[PDB]
């Protein structure tokens, strides 16, 4: 028989690996849209589907391709070790969401776009040109089993 | 009568017209946050009818 | 019978809410342009502050045209000394907002009075800079809170 188990790896500062701070303001790097929560097809109450770091446009949708890449979904609705929003909002319904756009030190492994596809070249210069940096220097880790 | 409706101001000068009849109180609201046409009825003293939290 | 009166609203801040204090070059954010400050007369002149203006010093009259906001202190609300000073048709240096600032949209307006639309916005905002409606507002008298 099976055991229940649940786990939980990566925070909010594995997305935005750096933050250039403004002093008179502090919310110059983040910008607000509004995106469908629940999918309208969805059944009653379902689980959602957005997940942090799809690459979405200005208009909210999530992107396909480079053209429609605008800012990178941030909010705190969908981290990792996050779980309150379950069949409170009905299919179809639209809720704000915050994006980081300016700014920001942006890793390049954990971006995704609508279909879970990595982020291309292309993706990736159109998301630069706004101001952001994107960059895989990441460390990585290892954990047991092998000797470091 | 104790208090003279006809004669008399309501609530006397002040600004709400405190105004008792039938074992009901009633008050007008000043602050223009009910809407015109409307009037709200609830009772007193039952606990934890009402509270507010902060984070 | 017309009793003189004068009265004063609005200040420098309420444009820019904001800015991005960058270490350095402190004037990082600006551009200086010469601007046309009298028409072509002795008159004030409509170069009122928050107008959208152009790379080449002409007034925005569309987004396309949209390059900075004009926020100089010659033209603040309240100041007024140059009736006279300056001769129609001569060329003046303006301070212009362009990289790293926060703007209060309501106070926008393109070179004849309108206000912004969705294209200046998003010009303008593609530079580096953040625009916003969030504006509390105030209530004076009257007004029951």
């Amino acid at each position: 028989a099976k055991a229940h188990v649940a786990t939980l790896e990566g925070n909010y500062s594995d997305i935005v690996l750096g933050r250039v701070v403004a002093f008179g303001d502090t919310g110059w790097n983040f910008k607000e849209v509004d995106m469908t929560f629940i999918a309208d097809d969805a059944d009653a109450d379902s689980k959602t589907t957005l997940f942090a770091g799809v690459l979405v446009g200005e208009d909210g949708t999530p992107a396909t391709a480079a053209a429609g890449v605008f800012g990178v979904l941030v909010d705190r609705k969908v981290l990792p070790g996050v779980d309150h929003y379950i069949g409170v909002f009905e299919p179809g319904e639209k809720v704000p969401m915050v994006l980081a756009v300016r700014g920001l030190t942006l890793n390049q492994l954990k971006l995704k776009y609508a279909d879970g596809t990595a982020i291309d070249a292309a993706g990736i210069q159109a998301l630069e040109a706004q101001g952001n940096q994107v960059t895989d220097k990441i460390v990585g880790t290892q954990f047991i089993g092998s000797v470091l | 009568s104790t208090q003279e409706i006809l004669r008399r101001r309501l609530g006397g000068n002040a600004n709400n017209r405190i105004f008792e009849h039938k074992n009901i109180l009633f008050i007008e609201d000043i602050s223009g946050n009910i809407p015109a046409g409307e009037a709200y009825i609830f009772p007193r003293g039952i606990s934890r009818m009402f509270e507010i939290y902060y984070a």
